[PDB]
């Protein structure tokens, strides 16, 4: 029955909560279930408000449980995570482990979109890979997640205004139907629109440019302006670039970045942020710093 | 030193020129 | 004396409960109930208790819930009929707010001071609040509802659960969202009502 499972799956929350990594045969399991319910996702993910939206984490288990204690825990707080949730920190194996598991459980209550690090080539070369591979001792680990991360929504557009996505725009996205149109289930592509919704970002520059990632396109105020229109969104909620202050307004307020993992790669000594939706669509933001390391000065 | 945002997306665009 | 350091204290107290620093302000909570013991209720009514209501608010959970607990500790001190005066009639009032995270901490509110404020209060000023809520538009309030009424069932009297709980948590159970359905039932198989 279902209601075993639920207490089972509940117990996994509170130990990945004291940062204790599930068992290899217990990851297999999770990551069954998670397929079920992500291939019924659509690729522009529906999202009701009020809730509380996340930009990049990478890995920093101890900073997300510092931003369960200033948003609140879930299923209380409705969160949605714009992708990045492993790679350049300690902890991916845990961080992937507690947001799939809380989507499990809580589909209805939190959000996960896909990021650029979801993905097999990146997560070989920024760390997720060989940290599956010392925690467990082989890659399966590894195989069953970044399968996973093939389900994960592109983009999501809460209560049909905002519009929250990892990268940002693409050329070859005029309207949230072609999005839509997409076909996902694939390791991230190098080039069209699955891989720009993922890599890109916003510019300064006017119109379209090339991304000094080598990835995606930069996009200036004029390709925004266009794209909000065109669809009828006040804002576009956007991930993906480091910003010291946690988040940054952009594009005359067309575009802002949200950034959630404080002191980046614990070097960048940066501000996290994470903007909270209003029962009224009213958006806020809270800045937070690192969680004080225990027996680390 | 080096900016830290640089840093990052020089080793990316390395990654991407691999493929 | 320490009445006479308390003219002293309080711009200290006031400056530490809005530091911008949440953990400072986090610090300064864990001592109200010590200071409220040492400078007594006349001081904290007119003084202390504005602070107090002001952390329930916070834009940081963490200093909410550390908030809740502090009524609690406070009660336990000053006393059911303090209570019923000073604090109930306060944290009810955020019941209509229009933020889904301060309706709940209500709930949550109502969560802890069941535990203390006894049956009667329980049943005639704070069950009223929860059932009320329990229409609320935001599924996170509805389904907080079935808990709350889970954890302060207990307390009431069996009449309360079978004339006014029951029913409430039956239509829950009906509810459109799963996680509301889930806790509901949950709430009536550890009531024993259905
Ligand atoms: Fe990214
Ligand atoms: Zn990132």
């Amino acid at each position: 029955d279902e209601k075993v499972f639920t207490k089972e799956l509940d117990q996994w929350i509170e130990q990945l909560n004291e940062c204790k990594q599930l068992s290899e045969s217990q990851v297999k399991s999770l990551c069954e279930k998670a397929k079920e319910i992500l291939t019924k996702e659509s690729n522009v993910q529906e999202v009701r408000c009020p809730v509380t939206v996340c930009g990049d984490v990478h890995g920093q288990f101890h900073d997300l449980m510092e931003l369960f204690r200033i948003g609140g825990k879930s299923p209380d707080t409705n969160y949605l995570f714009m992708g990045d949730y492993v790679d350049r920190g300690y902890y991916s194996v845990e961080t992937v482990t507690l947001l799939v598991a809380l989507k499990v459980r809580y589909r209805e209550r939190i959000t996960i979109l896909r990021g650029n690090h979801e993905s097999r080539q990146i997560t070989q070369v920024y760390g997720f890979y060989d940290e599956c591979l010392r925690k467990y001792g082989n890659a399966n680990v590894w195989k069953y997640f970044t399968d996973l991360f093939d389900y994960l929504p592109l983009t999501a557009l809460v209560d049909g205004q905002i519009f929250c996505l990892h990268g940002g725009l693409s050329p070859s996205i005029d309207t949230l139907d072609h999005i839509r149109a997409l076909d996902r289930l694939q390791e991230v592509p190098h080039e069209g629109p699955m891989c720009d919704l993922l890599w890109s970002d916003p510019d300064d520059r006017g119109g379209w440019g090339i991304s000094p990632r080598g990835a995606g396109y930069t996009f200036g105020q004029d390709i925004s302006e266009t794209f909000n229109h065109a669809n009828g969104l006040t804002l576009v909620s956007r991930a993906h670039q480091l910003v010291m202050e946690g988040y940054n307004w952009c594009h005359d307020r067309n575009v802002v970045t949200i950034f959630s993992a404080p002191n980046y790669c614990y070097r960048c000594g940066n501000q996290a942020a994470i903007m909270e939706l209003d029962d009224t669509l009213k958006y806020s933001f809270l800045q937070f710093d690192p969680a004080p390391r225990r027996g680390e000065p | 030193g080096m900016d830290l945002i640089n840093r990052e997306t020089v080793h990316e665009r390395e990654v991407q020129t691999a493929m | 004396g320490i009445r006479q350091l308390s003219q002293s204290l309080l711009p200290a107290i006031v400056e530490l409960a809005e530091d911008a620093k949440w953990r400072v302000r986090l610090a300064i909570i864990e001592y109200m109930p010590l200071l409220a013991g040492q400078l007594g209720v006349e001081f904290f009514d007119e003084k202390l208790n504005s602070l107090c209501m002001a952390w329930l608010v916070d834009h940081v959970y963490a200093i909410r819930e550390a908030a809740t607990s502090n009524l609690k500790k406070l009660v336990e001190k000053f006393g059911k009929e303090w209570a019923h005066a000073t604090i109930i009639p306060k944290v009810l009032a955020m019941s209509g707010d229009p933020n889904y995270l301060h309706r709940m901490t209500t709930l949550f509110c109502i969560n802890v001071l069941s535990e203390v404020c006894g049956q009667d209060i329980t049943t005639k000023h704070m069950l009223p609040t929860v059932l009320r809520m329990a229409g609320d538009p935001v599924a996170n309030v509805r389904f907080n509802v079935a808990k709350s009424l889970q954890k302060i069932g207990p307390i009431l009297d069996n009449s309360t659960l079978q004339s006014e709980v029951k029913p409430i948590l039956e239509k829950l159970t009906q509810d459109q969202d799963v996680d509301v359905k889930y806790f509901a039932q949950e709430a009536l198989t550890v009531l024993s009502l259905a």
